[PDB]
């Protein structure tokens, strides 16, 4: 114990690491972020990348099976490694962006139609039709012709201080 | 710019494609497979030569 | 271990049977349901002629009857009919001997052992197993099955368990692509007395193991039971070959039924 | 009866199907997937698949 610290003991580890050409079977710490469910995010599981909402499923995936895919055999449904629990993968929303509006010549109000998205994923005078949602028109109870036919038997007009009604 | 025009008729005109890109990633891997012994190696309470 | 030695040796001959619709598993880990997928994979085409044999696990009676070396092929689908866990594991390989790196996959009273090593097999692998009349249990006390193993490349033990020492049916299929070798295993409840069953029933993954080595003969492993002095377990064995399966996925994932394409021309309508 | 309504509407969306079914097909690059190709290749090398 009372040698100077050039001949006192050091124990020494050395790691090598052996890559063959043969599958792997040591792997670092992966690194796993927390959950997130009911939202538009890129996720990886377990190589598998892909981007979607991630929501709790009632799926009855069976104990080997690690992923769920349909016709398209595109990913519909996932598991997630660490907690064993079946997560169902949506499209992240996305769709055409039309622009309902009346001739520039009779006015430069125009309303946006977002086709076949919900009234929650837009950033931000909103009405949820089957054809999508649609900013800039006021919904009207009163029934007129079709003037610029938006879809699902709703058409929008430029009417009465004048503004674009959806009917 | 769609139109290609400054005069736009009364009507309804497919502009663009609306996307609602993720707002953040997410990573999940299996946590455990096995735990490597790296603590038999260096917390071993003897070396050898 | 010490291999233990028989003057005399023997085989029975080998008998054939008609497949019928076996041998389908699930090729992916995916979940498909309520649909029909097309998959092309190495499979047992439906009705291939399988050749089967008896494993004797009792002497009465100085005769060794010791099993066949098979060739290993693509993939190999291994039916077992017995009461008692009479097959208990088998050995894979090119030359079987320490010159080649070899596999040996056994199940035990224990715990189910995969070795990978450089293996010198004994030329009868035996498993002994005594009644403890004390404890009217059976009680595995003999394990002669390679004389040498050394260089090894591969172990893996599962966890310890207790094997039990109206027929069960055990259908294993092995397969060795790209270097990894894949087991599935299904477990029936089977009232026949003698055949192979006709039915039809997917095979849950069982294991894949990297354990990256040429495989192309393969021996099975039984259990003998040791007494002081008649219903003998059967195996079928097939080959897998590339085919195209149209499989179809129940509403819970399960692979209902299966058709073979190329098996005659409605099927390749189908 | 409505056959030929049916195979109309069987029609569209064999052709849908296909359509969707030609995104796994590689075309002669590495693999039909373009992320994987972005993430496991430098963008020169990616160009060319
Ligand atoms: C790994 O995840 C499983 C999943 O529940 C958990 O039970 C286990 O405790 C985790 N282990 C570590 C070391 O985080
Ligand atoms: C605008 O439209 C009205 C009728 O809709 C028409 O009388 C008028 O000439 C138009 N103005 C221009 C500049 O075209
Ligand atoms: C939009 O989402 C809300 C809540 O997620 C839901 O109640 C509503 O039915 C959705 N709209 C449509 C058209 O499905
Ligand atoms: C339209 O009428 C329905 C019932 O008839 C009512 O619930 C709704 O509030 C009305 N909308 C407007 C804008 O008055
Ligand atoms: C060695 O053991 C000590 C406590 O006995 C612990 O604090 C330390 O983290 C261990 N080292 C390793 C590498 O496991
Ligand atoms: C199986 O092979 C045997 C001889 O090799 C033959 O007699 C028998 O007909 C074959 N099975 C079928 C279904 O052809
Ligand atoms: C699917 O599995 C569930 C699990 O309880 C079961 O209730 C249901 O009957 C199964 N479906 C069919 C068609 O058997």
């Amino acid at each position: 114990p009372t040698y100077g610290v050039g001949y006192q003991p050091y124990r020494v580890v050395v790691l090598s690491f052996e890559l063959l050409h043969a599958p792997a079977t040591v792997c670092g710490p992966k690194k796993s972020t927390n959950l997130v469910k009911n939202k538009c995010v890129n996720f990886n599981f377990n190589g598998l990348t892909g981007t979607g909402v991630l929501t709790e499923s009632n799926k009855k995936f069976l104990p080997f099976q690690q992923f769920g895919r349909d016709i398209a055999d595109t990913t519909d449904a996932v598991r997630d490694p660490q907690t064993l629990e079946i997560l169902d993968i949506t499209p992240c929303s996305f769709g055409g962006v039309s622009v309902i509006t009346p001739g520039t010549n009779t006015s430069n109000q125009v309303a946006v139609l977002y086709q076949g998205v919900n009234c929650t994923e837009v950033p931000v005078n909103v009405f949820q039709t089957r054809a999508g949602c649609l900013i800039g028109a006021e919904h009207v109870n009163n029934s007129y012709e079709c003037d610029i036919p938006i879809g699902a038997g709703i058409c929008a007009s430029y009417q009465t201080s004048q503004s674009i009604i959806a009917y | 710019c769609t139109l290609k025009s400054f005069t736009v008729e009364k009507g309804i005109y497919q502009t663009s494609n609306f996307r609602v890109q993720p707002t953040e990633s997410i990573v999940r891997f299996p946590n455990i497979t096995n735990l490597c012994p790296f603590g038999e190696v260096f917390n071993a309470t003897r070396f050898a030569s | 271990s010490q291999c233990v030695n028989f003057t005399t040796r023997t085989q029975l001959p080998p008998a054939y049977t008609n497949s019928f619709t076996r041998g389908v598993y699930y090729p992916d880990k995916v979940f498909r349901s309520s649909v029909l997928h097309s998959t092309q994979d190495l499979f047992l085409p439906f009705f291939s002629n399988v050749t089967w044999f008896h494993a004797i696990h009792v002497s009465g009676g100085t005769k060794r009857f010791a099993n066949p070396v098979l060739p290993f092929n693509d993939g190999v689908y291994f039916a077992s009919t017995e009461k008692s866990n009479i097959i208990r594991g088998w050995i894979f390989g090119t030359t079987l001997d320490s010159k080649t790196q070899s596999l040996l996959i056994v199940n035990n009273a224990t715990n189910v052992v995969i070795k990978v090593c450089e293996f010198q097999f004994c030329n009868d692998p035996f498993l002994g197993v005594y009644y403890h009349k004390n404890n009217k249990s059976w009680m595995e006390s003999e394990f002669r099955v390679y004389s040498s193993a050394n260089n090894c490349t591969f172990e893996y033990v599962s966890q310890p368990f207790l094997m039990d020492l109206f027929k069960n049916l055990r259908e294993f299929v092995f397969k060795n692509i790209d270097g990894y070798f894949k087991i599935y295993s299904k477990h029936t409840p089977i009232n026949l007395v003698r055949g192979l069953p006709q039915g039809f029933s997917a095979l849950e993954p069982l294991v894949d193991l990297p354990i990256g080595i040429n495989i192309t003969r393969f021996q099975t492993l039984h259990i003998s039971y040791l007494t002081p002095g008649a219903g003998a377990a059967a195996y079928y064995v097939g080959y897998l070959q590339p085919r195209t399966f149209l499989l179809k996925y129940n509403e819970n994932g399960t692979i209902t039924d299966a058709v073979d394409c190329a098996l005659d021309p409605l099927s390749e309508t189908k | 009866a409505l056959g030929k309504l049916q195979d109309v509407v069987n029609q569209n969306a064999q052709a849908l199907n296909t359509l969707v079914k030609q995104l796994s097909s590689n075309f002669g690059a590495i693999s039909s997937v373009l992320n994987d190709i972005l993430s496991r290749l430098d963008p020169p090398e990616a160009e060319v698949q």
